[PDB]
């Protein structure tokens, strides 16, 4: 029975806590659902208006700090952008090299997210406190793979410390938890409670770990160092002792993810079954990534391994190939001039124009992206959904088996529970195939080290780079002018998900998901959280 | 027992999160150890369990907190339309972090953005973007980089909380991660010298590692300890074969652009 109390009126979360960047949510709700929602982003930077008359070498630099969240994904989506406008095949071993930190950025991004953005929706860090560790050891020793971090003493040594913690009356970021004193909308037993909790800890840890692996091909992490047009600097990274270092590190954040995200994942879905019911959406795209082929955009959708596609209307049967030509951004309800809907990413236009807060005409600094007029969510659920329809073999078996563990039809991962899964399940797979990608990269390399092409700088042209980052579909978009920057501009997956109504006043994927959104409690809208940050959404990312 | 640990205010304005980070990258000591035995971290947007009125709420009394608090900033102040380009609340980045300075013990800015106004700055400037120091018309300890060292900023905390400020430079740098240049510690140095330099990324000389100085490398004019400390415990920006891009520098969006380039 989802706890859903009588309250009809407003109610506004700002800040959203625990994403990237500055979001408002508002809501109506009547009798304790949600009947209507405004996603509404709260800061503009424009780096699309920076980047005009600039070097088109330098856009990397500047896009990649549109966020240091997703770090490295907008360098590689302006590389490519860059590459695919000047028309150079990037060699084989820089393909690879820029697909493997994709890869470990995926790790790094989606285990933080669940255990440190995440998994405060679901679990009650104080109602840990009431475990017994020896009960939670053997509820650990049943349910998730054998590991020394699980044993009753690991869980009870993670409980001392956050019993002094809390008796020391310094909550830090616990102070006025939505989950203080009990919630009806938390249903876990303290023993899971504490079990995640542990995990948190140690996740802070292995994600340390995660950016090492990454900076050994990126140069550092956050934002890296290491793409260049035409490839890759790094001719280190294509080294033995490097790579095994790589590998060693990846194993061990790999295990951490079979280990404990997987489980702690399949626990929480477990006893959240009816969020399997809320917070759906119907139409999902992705460019793709991982390619075998990224010698043009074209390719990349082609042969991207975690495949490219879109459906509409929530139909698995009918996977249609990108229209690259079908994007474009409005900007009717956002904080932008007027005449600037229907912009297709290469004509694009930047021209802010704010009004006020909370005006119901224009409530966001985030464009409106549509495909053919539908909305489009992005991210792991639509890369799942993508890939589980046209049956590649990863995803297959690895929905399957959360789709028979959780004893759910596939149609419940329309769903924010479905949202959240699909993140663990595309982890999962990434660690999956680490070891084969860092064997061809090292073969690769010790056969020939070539990493960077030879390229001109055109007068004139244009080009896309396309992207399926940890949040979703990512494209930028240069048009190149006497050798410069006449346009750029980035089309982000937190722009499709997160952005404002459209130019037909169509809800974009998240205010459509928070719609039938019950609230137990009006005074702790954790519902609200628990949808929005399924999306991961990211501001900064989003508005640029 | 229960002693009290310094109250730390932590305000995200215009910003990447890139700062945040960097810092959660930090193993002397983790970012647990950090938050459960020194510091009481009190209000931090990225990853606290309070949203809307209850954060709001956890700021305000933190704030109020009879034993004061540091205030740790990352990110600029979008000034532009009264600094409503930028609000948390429904209030002004520029408004809040004006309030939550006024009484802080120290402000340490976190990341060139925060220092110096950072990417959101960089010309024309759209949201008229300042850093901190010029904002509001206070002294701050700078700890810039894009992101910074976790090194360099729990260095940072850790100092002003146990020792005092520390010797900062003619930028509000602390000495002891800012005080020497990136190019006076490169392994690099020798090609340099001996004007061994790739002239692309494709050439044999980048594959033999020479110096990325004609690839347009800020090394020679940049403050920082990247080679020294490394990143990640593995790697740098010009180990992985890549010219530094002054990331340190105040402004270095202009100053140091084209990046590919000396001019
Ligand atoms: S200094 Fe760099 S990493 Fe830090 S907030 Fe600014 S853009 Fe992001
Ligand atoms: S690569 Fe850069 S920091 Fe190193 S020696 Fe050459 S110019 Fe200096
Ligand atoms: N992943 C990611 Fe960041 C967002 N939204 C980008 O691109
Ligand atoms: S770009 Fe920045 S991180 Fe270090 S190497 Fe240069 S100062
Ligand atoms: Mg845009
Ligand atoms: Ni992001």
């Amino acid at each position: 029975p989802t706890p859903q109390s009588t309250f009809t009126g407003p109610i506004v979360v700002d800040p959203i806590t625990r994403i990237e960047g500055h979001l408002r949510i508002m809501v109506e709700v009547e009798n304790g659902k949600v009947k209507d929602a405004w996603s509404s982003s709260q800061l503009f930077r424009g780096l699309e208006i920076i980047l005009k008359g600039r070097d088109p070498r330098d856009a990397q630099h500047f896009t990649q700090r549109a966020c240091g969240v997703c770090t490295y994904v907008h360098a590689l989506a302006s590389s490519r952008c860059v590459d695919d406008a000047v028309k150079v095949s990037i060699p084989a071993n820089a393909r690879m090299m820029r697909n493997l930190v994709m890869a470990s950025q995926y790790l790094h991004d989606h285990l933080v997210h669940f255990y440190h953005l995440h998994a405060l929706d679901w679990v009650d860090v104080t109602a840990a406190l009431k475990a017994d560790p020896n009960k939670a050891a053997k509820l650990a020793a049943s349910i998730a793979p054998a590991r020394p971090g699980n044993s009753a003493k690991a869980l009870k040594a993670v409980q001392d410390k956050l019993k002094a913690f809390v008796e020391s009356g310094q909550l830090g970021i616990f102070t006025n938890a939505y989950f203080l004193g009990g919630h009806k909308a938390y249903y876990l037993p303290p023993e899971v409670d504490l079990i995640a909790t542990a995990h948190y800890l140690e996740a802070l840890h292995m994600q340390v770990k995660a950016a090492s692996a990454m900076a050994i091909l990126g140069g550092k992490n956050p934002h890296t160092q290491f793409t260049v047009v035409g490839g890759c600097s790094n001719y280190q990274g294509l080294t033995k002792d490097p790579l095994a270092n790589y590998l060693a590190l990846s194993k061990e954040v790999c295990q951490f993810v079979n280990e404990c995200y997987i489980p702690d994942l399949l626990a929480v879905a477990g006893f959240y079954k009816d969020w399997g019911g809320i917070g759906g959406t119907s139409n999902y795209l992705a460019f793709g990534e991982f390619a075998t082929d990224d010698s043009s955009p074209e390719k990349h959708l082609a042969t991207s391994q975690f495949p490219s596609g879109v459906i509409t209307g929530r139909d698995l049967g009918k996977v249609d190939n990108v229209d690259l030509g079908a994007i474009y951004e409005d900007v009717k309800y956002s904080w932008y001039a007027p005449g600037g809907d229907g912009k297709h990413p290469y004509d694009g236009v930047t021209d802010p124009k704010y009004t006020k807060l909370d005006d119901k005409d224009h409530y966001s600094w985030m464009k409106a992206p549509r495909y053919k007029g539908k909305a489009m969510e992005v991210g792991p659920l639509a890369r799942t959904f993508i890939a589980y329809a046209k049956g590649q073999p990863d995803f297959k078996k690895v929905v399957d088996m959360v789709l028979g563990k959780l004893s759910v039809p596939a149609t419940a991962l329309h769903s924010t529970l479905g949202r959240t899964a699909a993140r663990g399940i595309e982890t999962a797979i990434v660690c999956a195939n680490m070891e084969k990608w860092i064997k061809e990269m090292a073969d690769s390399g010790a056969k020939d080290n070539t990493l960077c092409a030879k390229w001109e700088m055109p007068e004139e042209s244009k080009g896309v780079g396309l992207a399926d980052a940890p949040r979703g579909a990512l494209s930028h978009w240069i048009r190149i002018k006497g050798k410069k920057i006449d346009n750029f501009q980035l089309v982000v997956p937190s722009t499709w998900n997160l952005g404002p109504r459209g130019a037909q006043g169509d809800k974009s994927p998240v205010e459509e998901a928070l719609i039938g959104t019950p609230i137990a409690d009006p005074k702790r809208p954790v519902e609200i959280l628990r949808t929005v940050h399924a999306f991961d959404p990211c501001i900064a990312c989003g508005v640029h | 027992t229960a002693k009290h640990r310094p109250s730390v205010v932590w305000l995200h304005n215009a910003e990447c999160v890139g700062c945040t980070e960097a810092a959660i990258r930090t193993i002397k000591p983790y970012i647990d150890a950090l938050i459960l035995d020194t510091i009481s971290l009190d209000y931090q947007e990225t990853i606290m369990a309070a949203a809307g009125e209850a954060a709001e709420a956890a700021l305000h009394q933190a704030l109020e907190g009879k034993d004061g608090y540091y205030l740790v900033v990352e990110g600029g102040l979008p000034t532009i339309d009264g600094g409503q380009w930028g609000m948390v609340a429904g209030h002004p980045m520029i408004e809040t972090t004006k309030k939550a300075a006024a009484k802080a013990k120290g402000i340490i800015c976190i990341g060139t953005c925060s220092a110096y106004g950072g990417v959101q700055k960089a010309k024309p400037n759209p949201s008229q973007a300042k850093g901190v120091s010029e904002a509001l018309g206070v002294k701050t300890i700078n700890i810039p980089g894009c992101p910074p060292n976790p090194i360099n900023f729990v260095g940072a905390v850790v100092h002003v909380l146990t020792k005092g400020i520390p010797d900062l430079d003619e930028n509000g740098r602390p000495k002891l991660f800012y005080g020497e240049l990136v190019h006076d510690n490169c392994p690099r140095l020798p090609h340099f010298e001996a004007s061994e330099f790739a002239p692309s990324f494709d050439s044999e000389e980048a594959k033999k590692g020479f110096c990325l100085y004609e690839l347009g490398c800020k090394g020679p004019v940049t403050y920082n300890n990247c080679p020294k400390v490394l990143f990640n415990q593995v790697n740098w920006p010009v180990q992985a074969g890549h010219p530094c891009l002054g990331c340190s520098e105040p402004d270095f969006w202009d100053t140091m652009t084209p990046f590919y380039e000396q001019g």
